[PDB]
RNA sequence: UUUUAUAUAUAUAUAAUAAGGAAAAGUAUUUAUAAGAA
RNA sequence: UAAUGGUUUAAAGGAUCCGUAGAAUGAAUUAUAUAUAAUUUAGAGUUAAUAAAAUAUAAUUAAAGAAUUAUAAUAAAUUAUAAGACUAAUAUAUGUGAAAAUAUUAAUUAAAUAUUAACUGACAUUGAGGGAUUAAAACUAGAGUCUAGUAGUAUGAAUACAAUUAUUUAUAAUAUAUAUAUAAAUAAUAAAUGAAAAUGAAAGUAUUCCACCUGAAGAGUACGUUAGCAAUAAUGAAACUCAAAACAAUAGACGGUUACAG
RNA sequence: AUAUGAAUUAAUGCGAAGUUGAA
């Protein structure tokens, strides 16, 4: 009761809890742009088929 | 944003019915795209009887070609090309439904995705190059 | 009811005395001119003049 | 410090004894942790235990900011002769009015005498007061002449 | 308010891509595929179009821009790459989503149940920064300055009773 | 059945076959008890049988 | 629990092993005091 | 000489929320003299990711549908026109919304969930006054019947804790089976509370903030003020009269009160 | 304004045995 209830953290300890925090956080953004760019290059894979011109437009719609 | 709509198209001339579904295809089309705009598909659902003596204007319907159109686009266009065919005489009806692209952007028709074509690179099978 | 509802002014119900003679002024007497004299009917049960 | 953590001790004591399981938990804060360790020593409750929310510790666990958050202070409870031995708790000094006796009020309140609406010491009653940040017995408080807040009632 | 115009700006750029992509980066990775084979220009130009149109903000939800304009806020005022919860970054974030709710309402007027929404996160919006005076007392006039607004705005009362609206013109 | 394997009604807006599967002969949507699916099951059945009649297939 | 032993890739799975036993006789003042009935 | 009071039902929880003042209350550790300063993350928040239909909630626009009404025609019936209001199954208001409310379709915009990660570091609770919305009714102006209105009626909130059983419900597992665990919803309880009826995770144990009540009738009346063209609304007494009055429950006879028998 | 009186006038309280409606 007389002794301090907790041992504050030496400032050795703040830097490398930092440094395990920042780890996560760009650990999540890593694979959020692991997904973005897979999407991404799903999305070019199969760009092909898209339509945008019309002198394929016609192209299409007589195929179909 | 995509879109998927579906339309219903009047059969006028009995021995080609399909060509009012042409021209109003080509026309909406060439709307999209010319307002920076995407097709990406164009289901041919077959001719078929309406459910009822469905009436547009004077005219009554009792067949027509059914046809899905699915495209990406932006809001005040989908807003026009909904305009346009609810004006057009040759379309009974018209449905044009969004298609959520939050998780996937790649996304298949609602036919295709039924029959479990999630995605057009199934419809499509395989594109075939890694990393 | 709360202590500060307490403070702004609630509390328990004062128990006022009101006089039972408020013409005699906290007088324990007054005099007076009899105008008229009467008799009348008190309310029933009772009965007499 | 809070009143408000403290009174919730108190009714989360009463209520665990009034079900009667003998080992429950109190926040891991100095004001609990002397609180628990004063009606320890007078014997209300039968032990003290370091642990987490889950339960009490298993082995001996330094307390830092990392963990502190998810402390807790583990008290047994005595029932003796199929009776609550910390049979009610009671806060003197609430949140909203608190009690700060000078020594001389203390020695009165010890010795029968209401002072400020307190109803006095009884014989088997237990009454704390917190002086200088430090929990102690309001007998110890009057012998060592130290001016404090009087916080709660156990009996 | 300069800082709300940058930001508002950054949305009508002729060309900036959606769900946190950027022209530079979709550009190296489509070289990077094309690349890839080696170890018809016209078909792979307009499917390179056909992509970028996909991902225009100008194509993507109202939503996709607001995100976008609170990834640039949050950019803006972080003390630190990634910092998300200091009240100056609370308030920027909240600021914006205060002005995209205001284009909202004033669209459309009988709309009182996003009213009263607007009008709790800016009554949110006041006591951070209040809190934020009490606690840096610097860094919360640069904020109000840059968000513009004078302490007055943020130390009173305020309500969006109809007075307001007929005093500022809000519809 | 389909709807039964972990399938969304609401994609079978397009397919008024399957719809048919699940009304009386009069068009009527079977309640719950009758088809026998989950709830969010039957929402999605409803919003989709009730789609395709709004869109005239 | 702990310590070691074998095996396998500083660590892991298994087997064995446990230091906490002390005795002794005699050595009051208690406080302030709140009742209801028809 | 009873507030060591109460507010479902005896007088009394304000329609619902938002939030200012509060001379209202409010996290943790250390140090210094009852606070201040520095640190900390359990409360409260910010940004993302995932899962889910965040479908229902609002506004707006654009559609669909049964029939109704009226007109026209043909010989109640079949067609054709225009008009408006409403949303037949799903169906449970399950849900969503602070309440009032809300289930025909699509879209635009806005918002609402949980968990994880990161970040701020008590920024919190309640809330006088005040402010928003507030059914139906009432009428006032501008427009050609519509819009814009005046007006504001007709079991409080939060935090800590609290034994079971049985069902479901939603996830998390382990190999339909573990009659699987973790949670929330429902029903009967235990203890506890209560005048009881009854409540029974709240009408329980505690803390904090606000509103309200002080016998019946006079009386929500009169007068004055406040707004309103007015209507109305809000605030709101006093004298006189009485020993009453009221609530829950008990036994009764009573009812065209119900049935049922003999 | 603070009072004191007022023709004219509003409401309500009581009681006497009753009178009338069926809320
Ligand atoms: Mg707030
Ligand atoms: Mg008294
Ligand atoms: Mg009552």
């Amino acid at each position: 009761m007389s002794q301090p209830l907790l041992r504050n953290r030496s400032p050795e300890e703040s830097e490398l809890l930092k440094l395990k925090r920042n780890y996560n956080r760009s650990l999540l953004n890593f694979q959020a742009h692991k997904k973005k760019l897979n999407e991404l290059l799903n999305l070019y894979h199969v760009a092909n088929e898209f339509i945008v011109t019309e002198s394929q437009l016609l192209k299409k719609i007589d195929k179909v | 944003m995509l879109y998927e709509l579906i339309g219903l198209v009047r059969i006028t001339n009995s021995n080609a019915p399909k060509l009012e579904a042409k021209e109003l295809s080509s026309t909406i089309g060439k709307l999209i795209i010319q307002n920076r705009g995407v097709v990406r598909d164009i289901v041919p659902m077959g001719i078929r009887y309406l459910p009822k003596i469905m009436k547009k204007d004077q005219e009554k319907h009792f067949r027509a070609y059914h046809f899905l159109m699915l495209f990406d686009s932006s809001a005040a266009v989908q807003s026009e090309i909904l305009r346009t065919l609810k004006k057009d005489p040759r379309v009974i009806r018209s449905s044009i439904v969004k298609v959520d692209l939050d998780k996937q952007l790649d996304r298949a028709s609602s036919l295709h995705r039924s029959l479990g074509k999630k995605s057009i690179l199934e419809l499509v099978n395989e594109d075939y190059q890694s990393i | 009811a709360t202590l500060n509802q307490i403070k702004r002014g609630s509390g328990p119900p004062r128990r006022k005395k009101i006089s039972t003679a408020p013409q005699l002024d906290q007088c324990p007497q007054r005099k007076g001119v009899v105008l008229r004299v009467m008799v009348l009917k008190p309310k029933k049960p009772n009965s007499a003049q | 410090m809070s009143l408000v953590k403290l009174a919730n001790t108190c009714a989360h004591l009463q209520n665990c004894s009034k079900v009667r399981v003998a080992l429950t938990s109190i926040p891991y804060t100095k004001l609990q942790l002397q609180f628990a360790y004063n009606l320890y020593q007078q014997g209300f409750l039968s032990s003290l235990q370091k642990g987490s929310t889950m339960g009490p510790d298993k082995d001996f666990v330094e307390v830092t900011p990392d963990n502190i958050s998810t402390r807790r202070l583990w008290v047994g409870l005595k029932y003796r002769d199929n009776k609550p031995v910390l049979s009610s708790c009671k806060l003197i000094s609430k949140p909203n009015s608190r009690i700060h006796l000078p020594m001389e009020d203390m020695k009165k309140l010890c010795s029968g005498v209401t002072i400020r609406n307190i109803k006095p010491l009884q014989p088997g009653e237990l009454i704390l007061v917190r002086a200088h940040n430090n929990i102690m017995d309001i007998n110890e408080a009057i012998s060592k002449k130290l001016d404090g807040e009087v916080l709660c009632r156990v009996k | 308010t300069p800082f709300i115009t940058r930001i508002m700006a950054e949305l009508k750029e002729p060309l900036v891509l959606s769900k946190g992509y950027n022209i530079e980066e979709v550009d190296k990775f489509l070289a990077a595929i094309e690349s890839a084979k080696r170890e018809d220009i016209e078909k792979l130009e307009d499917r390179r179009e056909a992509i970028l149109r996909i991902l225009s903000m100008r194509n993507s939800e109202n939503k996709n821009a607001i995100k976008m304009a609170v990834e640039l806020a949050r950019k803006e005022f972080e003390r630190f790459p990634g910092d998300t919860g200091s009240s100056e970054v609370q308030a920027a974030c909240m600021t914006v989503r205060i002005q995209n709710m205001a284009n909202h309402i004033k669209e459309h007027r009988k709309d009182f149940a996003n009213t009263r929404n607007l009008r709790i996160l800016v009554q949110q919006r006041q006591a951070i920064l209040r809190y934020l005076k009490r606690d840096n007392p610097e860094k919360y006039y640069w904020t109000i300055q840059k968000l513009g607004l004078n302490d007055a705005a943020i130390t009173d009362e305020f309500n969006m009773d109809r007075r307001y609206m007929q005093d500022y013109e809000f519809f | 059945d389909i709807m039964k394997s972990g399938a969304n009604p609401l994609e079978f807006y397009a397919r008024p076959r399957i719809l048919s599967r699940y009304v009386t002969s009069t068009g009527r949507i079977q309640h719950r008890d009758i088809t026998g699916l989950s709830a969010k099951n039957q929402r999605r059945l409803s919003k989709a049988i009730r789609r395709c009649q709004a869109i005239g297939l």
